[PDB]
């Protein structure tokens, strides 16, 4: 593109445009818990006592 | 270091057939729907059989 450029000239709009977009944004994420001893050492004791 | 010797070697592999040699151990019956430690051929664990 290539705009006119001129020292005694102007450009006026004589209509407009009522516009609606769109904007998403995240805001919060999953809440998760873990527990040691049921996933490293499962159903044993001997690992929980080592 | 020089007399002679006798050897004997035994090689096992795993469980992947339906098991034909072990020692002795009484066999108890099924239990189920019901929170219970077990020994299926060796393997141990804990949980509820149904
Ligand atoms: C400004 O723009 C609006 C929107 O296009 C124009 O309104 C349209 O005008 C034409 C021609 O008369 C009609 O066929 C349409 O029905 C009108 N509405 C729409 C939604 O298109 C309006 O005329 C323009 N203003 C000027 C001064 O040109
Ligand atoms: C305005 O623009 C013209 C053309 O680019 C140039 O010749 C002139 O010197 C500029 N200034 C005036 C005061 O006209």
């Amino acid at each position: 593109n290539s705009v006119a450029y001129s020292n005694n000239s102007i450009a006026i709009p004589t209509n407009f445009t009522i516009s609606v977009t769109t904007e998403i944004l995240p805001v919060s994420m999953t809440k998760t818990s873990v527990d040691c001893t049921m996933y490293i050492c499962g159903d044993s004791t001997e690992c929980s006592n080592l | 270091g020089h007399q002679p010797y006798r050897v004997v070697v035994l090689s096992f592999e795993l469980l992947h057939a339906p098991a034909t040699v072990c020692g002795p151990k009484k066999s108890t019956n099924l239990v189920k729907n019901k929170c219970v430690n077990f020994n299926f051929n060796g393997l141990t664990g804990t949980g509820v059989l149904t």
